[PDB]
């Protein structure tokens, strides 16, 4: 048959109507503790707070004071020092914006980027390094902690068009990125020039030295390829090993740099090959910018399309995949859904739609 | 044969091809997943380790102090009958923008590219357009011959799998051909952007592949070899323009009579060379002058001595008597593992052996002939440069100057014919003059020399970002040159319909065949703007054979001044915005 | 044919 | 002042400290390094070689901003003088004097210049 | 089709 099943407890709607395009758990709260997600959406965050059973409790709401201002993705970090817990969002006017909700302030600004920021990720090992990607063609890697651009992964190389998504990998020794472009680029972070230029982001004080920091421009990709996909990329996951990635093909697309046999850490940039492992099929999604999301475990896959349905995956199938898929629907549910996100432990699936809703999805007793 | 036969039998073939390559890869890739998920576990855990040891005290919410009825509240309605949730909103406050930019790489000469026939990529401008109108997306796909990448009815196509279609087709088919030339016109259909099908030819080439090759000299299967074949990829690489190797702003190769030398100068009596020296018995000196005697028309008494000649050492003799000409005194010190007396010999055991509106400029090289009205350079109604094959004196070239000193006047023929100096030609006024202060008493290299000012970005007063000028400059002094890549003209037209549409151009005209595209590459001044009354004015000027765009202070600029020049449009495309005060 | 892909539903 | 300025690199703003723009001289970009060093390797039908010198010659005419014929020969000094040391290293000798007579066929350097050059170069062996 | 271009004289 298939897995997991999962049962909708409620349904929430924010007042302004417009689309909401990022939700995200906190996965760093501590276990024992309430499973928290924030949304961005129009110009403002909101956080909610999970209680048993299906109330989900309204926490913090915060709005950019410039009204053109539109957030599209957010993601969750922590100050190592004070422990707190710290919340990221960037959007349309190309800012990110820092949100302490102990302090219930916003701490910290960036406003490097040229253009709106598609996709925030955090290194999985380091809290300070945060990873922006944007229409301006570019990733940018910042460390928060020192408030200095760490580099700058666009130029000669670098996607032709807009940067829509980003990933690292588990350990936070690459990252994989894909745009408008067609293109899925890749970008080593453990090679000698990025570690030294981390450590040497930490170093820097500009109370200390006339100079500003010189943030590394990477022109070269470590990896890229136009060969998986046929139009726009807009969400790309590290597998394991494997990246999973999906364009407006109707599918989730499994595959790895390469010959089969070759392994990621032995590629080099001239590299021609790919190969596809599988395909998660799908259907109705055609408009780009619908990602999907995984569990912390990744036993799990989930993507919502553009009516209103969402689908589940199991990643711990053996063969294709072809079948199966657990697809959940609700009569009430009709918008696009933007983003989804799982709790730490898989209990909870919330997915955001184009009509502000959200909706709460629980699993098996 | 059938036109439309060949592409459905392809079709079908590709599809019965990746069947049976899943099916047994289904095999490796599940045994690849298990491997994934196990990699999967070890790095889930030890994040899943570090996150114990962390402590981060989430999920506070704030109500009081009682809310002052002064700030706006966010509303969040349940389907599940449960009251409706208020909270008070928290303003984010006061963050300047910046203005819009997309990433580019920095230049400092132009950079030559070729035409790309099929967008890889379909601009999105037009959601909130809402595809009005959609007759300019219809019309830019028409630019591409219909060629976006990736558009076909097949889906899925990469190197492993395109090879075992091509050696599928080659064994379908009789034979052979051996490697078909009507198929690759039969899948580049099936694939417009893959094609044209002779770029899939050479892909296909590339992909299935020493000879003809010449081994390193300075290694272990170094050959003997003729002297074209170890100096053929010196000769067919390097550029005589810019001096590098496969050189980014010239796309054609070798004359290649411009790497044939004068056989002269001296052809001189020079002894000893010594004292193991090649004499002195008839022939040392007499032979040698008389074998090349005999071999331009169209003794030697001792035994020679008994050496053995490496493979390297034999090429590199056949090199260098085509540079030296018989003195075997300096063969033998550059070979430096032999002497004149063993080159000598060897140089007899050889003889004995038996053979079994402006255009970019181009140089010329039809080597005895004159440069008249046939000459490419008189065609053109160019003069011929220094890199010209054709005579010293020949009458098309273009002398230098012989100014004394700045040489920004009509007085100087170099300034008057629009042209910088030759640092080869303009031997008298200081184009040739010390390189390092690159100050110098020729103001008529700067381009040439990358003299350019210093330039501060800034948020424009006019449009977007802008650009000024850090210290003041005279009137006609140079700024900095105006750098992008180089582009023909249908492909600019094609990046030009997109950047009209986004209402934002870098092109810039360089002459009949290039325009210059400060887009995706290019230099600071860039960003300078538009204005009718301008402070800058812009000379394409011609610079040892390239033409390259020079902008120069029309009027007396003074400190942080924005700089703006004339854009020659017609116009409002769209400016629309000059000027301020 | 392949099109230009929307963010947006027609409505 | 105070207009205030960026960076075109990195559109981060730059403070009054840093400017004093710029003490450095402008430039050599460093992904045009990085292409030709890519850009050669690509070749099939080249010597290893071959390659490695005229990667070396690349990145030294680069470094140096050469644009006349006449600098030719102080050219191929210079490039013993800096990149000799590191020609020996690789035994890219001998190809370094088929560079030589390549660049004497170009009627580029004097003849003068290729013994003076292999002169200096095995005067540092 | 004549995308706009900057010119000199
Ligand atoms: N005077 C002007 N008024 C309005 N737009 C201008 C302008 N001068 C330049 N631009 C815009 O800039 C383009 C030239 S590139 C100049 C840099 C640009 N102002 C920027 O901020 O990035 C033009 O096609 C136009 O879109
Ligand atoms: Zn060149
Ligand atoms: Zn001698
Ligand atoms: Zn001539
Ligand atoms: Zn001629
Ligand atoms: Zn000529
Ligand atoms: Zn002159
Ligand atoms: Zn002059
Ligand atoms: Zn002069």
């Amino acid at each position: 048959k298939c897995k997991y099943s999962f049962k909708c407890v409620n349904s929430l709607k924010e007042d302004h109507n417009q689309p909401l395009f990022g939700v995200q758990f906190n996965w760093h709260s501590k276990e024992g503790d309430p499973l928290v997600f924030a949304t961005v959406g129009s110009n403002r965050v909101t956080l909610y707070e999970c209680h048993s059973q299906g109330e989900i409790r309204l926490l913090q709401s915060y709005v950019d004071a410039d009204a053109d201002e539109n957030f599209y993705t957010c993601a969750w970090t922590y100050d190592s020092n004070t422990s707190h817990p710290l919340l990221a969002v960037a959007g349309s006017r190309g800012i990110i914006r820092i949100i302490n909700p102990i302090t219930m302030q916003c701490i910290k600004h960036y406003v490097g980027h040229g253009n709106a920021i598609n996709e925030l990720k955090f290194h999985p090992r380091d809290p300070n390094l945060l990873l922006s990607v944007s229409k301006d063609h570019a990733l940018r890697l910042w460390n928060i902690q020192t408030d200095t651009l760490v580099a700058i992964f666009g130029g000669v190389e670098g996607h032709r068009d807009e940067v829509l998504s980003a990933d690292y990998d588990l350990l936070g020794e690459k990252i994989m990125s894909c745009g408008m472009d067609h293109s899925l680029k890749l970008w080593r972070i453990n090679s000698k020039r990025m570690m030294n230029a981390i450590k040497e982001s930490y170093d820097y004080n500009p109370n200390k030295t006339n100079r500003p920091f010189i943030s590394q421009k990477i022109h070269f990709p470590d990896f890229s390829t136009r060969d998986i996909h046929r139009n726009y990329v807009d969400c790309v996951r590290w597998l394991g090993d494997l990246i999973l990635s999906k364009s407006c093909e109707n599918a989730i697309v499994c595959w790895k740099p390469g010959k089969m046999e070759d392994d990621i850490d032995k590629i080099k940039p001239s590299e021609s090959n790919v190969t596809i492992l599988g395909r998660f099929d799908y259907s109705q999604c055609d408009i780009w910018y619908m990602r999907f999301s995984m569990d912390f475990w990744q036993k799990m896959l989930a993507l919502g399309n553009q009516v209103g349905k969402l689908y589940v995956w199991d990643l711990e199938v053996e063969d294709p995949h072809k079948a199966k898929c657990t697809t959940l629907t609700h009569h009430k549910c009709g918008a696009a859904i933007r983003q989804t996100s799982f709790s730490r432990d898989s209990s909870i699936l919330i997915a955001v739609c184009d009509d502000a809703s959200i909706w709460r999805w629980d699993r098996l007793r | 044969k059938g036109p439309v036969c060949w592409r459905k039998r392809v079709k079908s073939e590709y599809m019965r091809l990746r069947q049976l390559k899943r099916f047994r890869r289904a095999d490796e890739v599940k045994s690849m997943f298990s491997s994934n998920r196990q990699k999967i576990l070890e790095r889930t855990e030890i994040l899943n380790q570090e996150w114990k040891q962390r402590r981060i005290q989430p999920v506070h919410i704030l109500t009081s102090v009682s809310s002052l009825r002064g700030t706006r509240e966010c509303s969040v309605t349940s389907d599940l009958d449960f009251p409706t949730q208020v909270i008070p909103l928290k303003t984010l406050n006061a963050v300047a923008s910046v203005p819009i930019m997309y990433s580019w790489s920095p230049l400092q000469q132009n950079f030559m590219v070729e035409d790309e026939t099929v967008l890889h990529n379909i601009p999105y401008m037009g959601d909130e357009v809402l595809d009005q109108d959609g007759t300019f997306i219809e019309e830019l796909i028409k630019n591409y011959d219909g060629k976006v990448h990736g558009d076909r009815e097949c889906g899925f196509i990469n190197d492993e799998i395109f090879v075992e279609l091509v050696n599928a087709l080659g064994q379908y088919n009789e034979s052979r051909p051996p490697r078909s030339d009507k198929i690759f016109e039969a899948i580049s259909s099936m694939f417009p952007d893959k094609g044209t099908a002779e770029e899939l030819k050479e892909k296909y080439k590339e992909l299935t592949e020493p000879p003809e090759c010449t081994p390193n000299i300075d290694g272990p299967n170094a050959k003997s070899v003729q002297r074209e074949q170890s100096l053929h990829s010196f000769h067919t690489l390097f550029c005589r323009r810019c001096f590098k190797y496969d050189c980014f702003l010239h796309p054609f190769h070798a004359t290649p009579n411009t790497y044939k030398r004068k056989n002269t100068e001296t052809a001189l009596d020079n002894k000893p060379c010594g004292p193991q020296c090649y004499q002195h018995l008839e022939g040392a000196k007499e032979f040698a002058a008389a074998l090349t005697a005999e071999r331009i028309k169209t003794p030697n008494i001792e035994p020679p001595e008994n050496v053995e000649w490496s493979g390297a050492e034999a090429s590199m003799f056949r090199v260098l008597i085509g540079t030296y000409y018989d003195n075997f005194c300096a063969i033998a010190r550059l070979i430096g593992t032999k002497t004149c007396r063993q080159v000598y010999e060897f140089r007899v055991k050889e003889s004995s052996i038996i053979a079994p509106h402006v255009y970019n400029y181009q140089p010329c090289d039809h080597p005895r002939q004159p440069c008249d009205s046939s000459c490419p350079c008189v065609i053109a109604q160019n003069f011929c440069e220094k890199f010209c094959q054709c005579s010293s004196e020949c009458q098309n070239r273009f002398p230098g100057c012989r100014c004394k000193a700045q040489c920004n006047t009509k007085q100087c023929p170099c300034y008057l014919a629009v042209r910088e100096c030759d640092p080869d030609l303009c031997l008298t006024c200081g184009a040739a003059d010390h390189w390092d202060s690159k100050n110098v008493s020729c103001k008529n290299c700067s381009i040439q020399r990358g003299s350019k000012k210093h330039l501060l970005l800034a948020p424009s007063d006019v449009a977007g970002w802008g650009i000024f000028i850090k210290d003041p400059v005279q009137k006609n002094e140079f700024i900095s040159e105006y750098c992008g890549e180089i582009i023909s003209q249908d492909e600019a037209d094609r990046r030009g319909k997109v950047y009209d549409k986004y209402m934002c151009s870098f092109l810039f005209n360089l002459n009949n065949d290039f325009v210059v595209d400060a887009t995706r590459k290019g230099n600071k001044i860039r960003f300078a703007n538009h204005s009718v009354n301008p402070n800058c004015y812009a000379k394409v000027m011609m610079v040892n054979g390239d033409h390259r765009i020079g902008i120069f202070a029309k009027r007396a600029i003074q400190t942080g001044e924005e700089l703006f020049f004339d854009y020659r449009y017609s116009q409002a495309d769209a400016l629309k915005y000059v000027g301020i005060e | 044919r392949l099109q230009a892909q929307r963010k947006f539903a027609q409505s | 002042h105070n207009r205030l300025y960026f960076h075109s690199d990195t559109c981060l703003p730059l403070r009054p400290q840093e400017m004093e723009v710029d003490s450095e001289d402008e430039k050599d970009p460093e992904w045009l390094r990085e292409k030709t060093i890519t850009q050669i390797e690509e070749f099939s039908d080249v010597n290893e070689g071959e390659k490695e010198v005229m990667k070396l010659w690349n990145l030294h005419v680069m470094k140096h901003g050469f644009i006349a014929d006449n600098q030719m020969n102080h050219a191929c000094m210079l490039f013993v003088e800096n990149y000799g040391q590191k020609i020996i290293k690789k035994n890219l000798c001998r190809n370094f004097m088929l560079h030589l007579v390549s660049m004497h066929d170009f009627n580029l350097i004097s003849i003068m210049s290729i013994d003076k050059a292999v002169t200096k170069l095995r005067e540092m062996q | 089709t004549k995308a706009a271009r900057m010119s000199a004289p």
